[PDB]
């Protein structure tokens, strides 16, 4: 059963420097030729970089040459990725990947996240989305918080159906924003109340907005 | 530096319909080392094929790939749940190791209009001196859509920007959002505010719009 | 790179030669695939069970104590590194 578990992702201030661990086990770590693969939010994959058997021979790709090191211990059986001058577009999701002996990418492991962003703990501000067939939609803009994630639900669970919770988005101000919408039968706004429950645990905001057909 | 390009972009099928992706290398290597690889939503790539055609270990029969020379694909003969899902194709005969851009595996399904929604900002918002005006088109099939903003008849660019859902797993449908954000004073500067989509399953282009100050 | 090997060889010695089209320091493995499974028979690096020599861009392979016997050759370094695997060579020991 082989196995790779990648670690020491997290947020990095731009130009800082990180280094990610990929602890293998379950094969003769020595044999192989291991990688760093990395994937952007809503992108596809992207080699890295490479290290031969015995450590001796390193492949980047220009993207990373002269920024990226990597390394291995084959007595440890861990891989290394060395990150300097680090920048917005490095944010991706890191994985460490095993070169079978014929060639492919045999094993992968479940990848470490870094965030290259020079953004600081923010919670989030939440305004209403306020409500023309027999279907009406309401819901919670949750605004400028860093960093990921928020959770949100409608009245604390109770409301699951025809709920949509948009992935969030980077703004341009280095701060995510994300809307939950619901749509419910429009006779329903004059019975029912509707409360969007926003949680930012890293700035431990709290928010129940209610929100009120305009 | 060899370049893979994979065709189509989306596939839309249904559950026990043959699926065949495309992956076309930039030049022939005198052999085969390319292989195909699963990724599954919030889960790592998994080696499906290897050498064009060998299957590795642990895959279902009804995976196997063909081709040879710059000509590659993947066929799943009979599509079960759980293979919808992105697909790569990648080069391991030289450095840099390069992969294709990927091709999505959706569940097709009838088209659906989307429904739209168009909000006006808060009160709240506004003190803060922004105005964010949001514009929701929900539940609708297939994922192409045009939304374009407009402020008193003035078209606008740049100053929005869009999300989108994951494939709905009861009904199979898309939402999306669009947020046009303007300065306080932008916003209080104009009166009618339009959300115009285009969509397959519009006739024609439906507009949603308000006017500042109208409830 | 391709890398060709006799695809049929008669031996409880086995010699074959495996060449390869280089565009220093070259790897060469000899894997053994039996059922879906692959093992490492012999590996070597040489810089321009088994004995193994190298007359230009091939290589003569000779096994002895004696299936499909996969040739791989590698190009380490300078980069970029290529890869190159034989289509096989079977090996008829009676």
């Amino acid at each position: 059963q082989v196995q790779l578990v990648e670690s020491g992702g997290g947020v990095v201030q731009p130009g800082r420097s990180l280094r990610l661990s990929c602890a293998a086990s379950g094969f003769t770590f020595s044999k192989y030729v291991m990688h760093w693969v990395r994937q952007a939010p809503g992108k596809g994959l992207e080699w890295v970089t490479g290290i031969s058997y015995d450590g001796r021979h390193k492949y980047y790709a220009d993207s990373v040459k002269g920024r990226f090191t990597i390394s291995r211990d084959n007595s440890k059986n861990t891989l290394y990725l060395q990150m300097n001058s680090l920048r917005a577009e490095d944010t991706a999701i890191y994985y460490c990947a095993r070169t079978g002996w014929l060639g492919p990418f045999d094993y992968w492991g479940q990848g470490t996240l870094v965030t290259v962003s020079s953004a600081s703990t923010k919670g989030p501000s939440v305004f209403p989305l306020a409500p023309s067939g027999g279907t009406a939609a309401l819901g919670c803009l949750v605004k400028d918080y860093f960093p990921e994630p928020v959770t949100v639900s409608w009245n604390s669970g109770a409301l699951t159906s025809g709920v949509h919770t948009f992935p969030a988005v980077l703004q341009s101000s280095g701060l995510y924003s994300l809307s939950s919408v619901v749509t419910v039968p429009s006779s329903s706004l004059g019975t029912q109340t509707y409360i969007c429950n926003v949680n930012h645990k890293p700035s431990n905001t709290k928010v129940d907005k209610r929100v009120e057909p305009k | 530096e060899i370049v893979l390009t994979q065709s189509p972009g989306t596939l839309s099928l249904s559950p026990g319909e043959r699926a065949t992706l495309s992956c076309r290398q930039s030049q022939s290597v005198g052999w085969s080392p390319l292989a195909w690889y699963q990724q599954k939503p919030g889960q790592a790539p998994r080696l499906l094929i290897y050498g064009a055609f060998s299957r590795a270990t642990g895959i279902p029969d009804r995976f196997s790939g063909s081709g040879s020379g710059t000509d590659f694909t993947l066929t799943i003969s009979r599509l079960e749940p759980e293979d919808f899902a992105v697909y790569y194709c990648q080069q391991y005969g030289q450095s840099p190791w390069t992969f294709g851009q990927g091709t999505k595996v959706e569940i097709k399904r009838t088209v659906a209009a989307p429904s739209v929604f168009i909000f006006p900002p808060s009160d709240e918002q506004l003190k803060s001196g922004t105005a964010s005006v949001v514009c929701l088109l929900n539940n609708f099939y297939p994922r192409e859509a045009k939304v374009q903003w407009k402020v008193d008849n003035a078209l606008q660019s740049g100053n929005s920007q869009e999300s989108v859902t994951e494939q709905d797993s009861k009904d199979s449908t898309y939402s999306l959002s669009s947020t046009l954000t303007l300065s306080k004073a932008d916003y209080e500067k104009h009166k009618v505010y339009a959300c115009e989509v285009t969509h397959q399953g519009l006739s024609s282009p439906v507009t949603k719009s308000f006017n500042r100050g109208e409830c | 790179m391709h890398v060709a090997q006799p695809a049929v060889v008669l031996a409880g010695i086995a010699s074959f030669v495996c060449e390869y089209a280089s565009p220093t320091e070259v790897r060469v493995t000899v894997l053994r695939q039996a059922d879906s499974q692959v093992t490492e028979v012999c590996a070597a690096t040489y810089m321009m069970i088994c004995t193994g020599t190298s007359s230009g861009n091939q290589v003569n392979l000779t096994i002895q104590g004696l299936g499909l016997y996969i040739c791989k050759v590698e190009l380490m370094y300078p980069p970029p590194y290529y890869l190159g695997i034989g289509n096989g060579t079977q090996i008829y020991v009676i």
